[PDB]
């Protein structure tokens, strides 16, 4: 586990 | 030669080159933050939503993370001497994307399509 991988954004 | 046409006079007063780097620098990512590409730098604009993202591991992984609006906000602040001022702040959101973000990442997704075109931008710099 670096990092989370975001999980973020969905461009809308 | 130590890199082909890297430098060759240093600035007088404070710019010629190194301001007219920002008006380009700016213009760069004031364009990564166009509606053109903001489907996609808009995340960029503004700081990784560590709420919005669901990230919680964010500050582990984020040490500085950069936002478009930031770097921009000190090209607004001439804070930047200059485009690399302003591209290593550039380099830093895109860092601490793909530092956080694995490659089939939406935030990645997003930071190479700015990634592309900050640095096609960005070799349009000056640097006399």
């Amino acid at each position: 586990s670096p990092a989370q991988g975001k999980r973020g954004k969905k461009s809308a | 030669k130590d890199v082909p046409d890297s430098q060759q006079h240093p600035a007088p007063e404070k710019s010629s080159k190194v301001s007219e780097q920002l008006k380009c620098c700016s213009g760069i990512l004031k364009e990564m933050f166009a509606k053109k590409h903001a489907a996609y730098a808009w995340p960029f604009y503004k700081p990784v939503d560590v709420e919005a993202l669901g990230l919680h591991d964010y500050c582990d992984i984020i040490k500085h993370p950069m936002d478009m609006s930031t770097i921009k906000s000190k090209l607004e602040a001439r804070e930047y001497r200059d485009a690399q001022e302003f591209g290593a702040d550039v380099r830093l959101m895109f860092s601490n994307c793909y530092k956080y973000n694995p490659p089939d990442h939406e935030v990645v997704a997003m930071a190479r399509k700015l990634q592309d075109v900050f640095e096609m931008r960005f070799a349009k710099m000056p640097d006399e």
